[PDB]
């Protein structure tokens, strides 16, 4: 898991910028504040 | 461990150059119905595994086939914990002066006997009965 730094925040509202709304979610967090969800994919857990 | 990042754990501990994080983390779950906002006292006591070292070069040869190599694991089991009805396993000062090297010696012993049948006994650096019942005591509050 990544917290997101200022300059991250940054790109992700520019991603997001024409989309009024979907800018201001990312803008109102607080940098530091959306996380990183680098959820791990690999199993080696079999199933059961 | 999924079968390419195990190989890859395997590494670090041959060789590749990375602190692995051993967070042993002491959760403490009690009740609500005697109190205890969050019961469940925890924390990670982390030992970063300097790259091939004692401990991790035994854990290369317990990862490359072998399953005989004690990993030793420097005073890292607190044997006297502080905890409280928060979020934290903080063990007491003083009770463990060092606290991470007044813990207790632990150690590791992966026994894959392919019958890999890779089993994990948690040993003592003085396993008397601590490889199957490992006696530390939790300060509660």
């Amino acid at each position: 898991i990544i917290p997101f730094t200022a300059q991250a925040y940054e790109e992700l509202s520019r991603q997001f910028d024409p989309q009024p709304l979907a800018m201001q979610f990312i803008s109102q967090y607080s940098p530091e504040d959306i996380v990183t969800a680098q959820i791990e994919g690999s199993s080696g857990a079999l199933w059961r | 461990i999924s079968p390419p990042s195990r190989a890859q754990m395997k590494r670090e501990l041959y060789n590749g150059t990375a602190d692995i994080t051993l967070r042993f983390t002491w959760n403490f779950q009690r009740d609500l119905a005697k109190g205890g906002t969050v019961e469940y006292a925890n924390e990670k006591h982390m030992l970063a595994l300097a790259p091939n070292s004692t401990a991790r070069r035994q854990l290369a040869s317990l990862l490359e086939g072998t399953s005989d190599q004690s990993v030793v694991i420097p005073n890292l089991f607190p044997k006297y914990i502080r905890a409280p009805n928060g979020p934290e396993a903080n063990p007491v000062k003083q009770l463990q002066p060092n606290e991470e090297a007044d813990y207790l010696g632990v150690r590791i012993q992966l026994r894959r006997e392919q019958g890999f049948l890779e089993w994990w006994v948690i040993e003592l650096q003085e396993c008397r009965t601590d490889c199957n019942l490992l006696p530390m005591v939790i300060f509660s509050d």
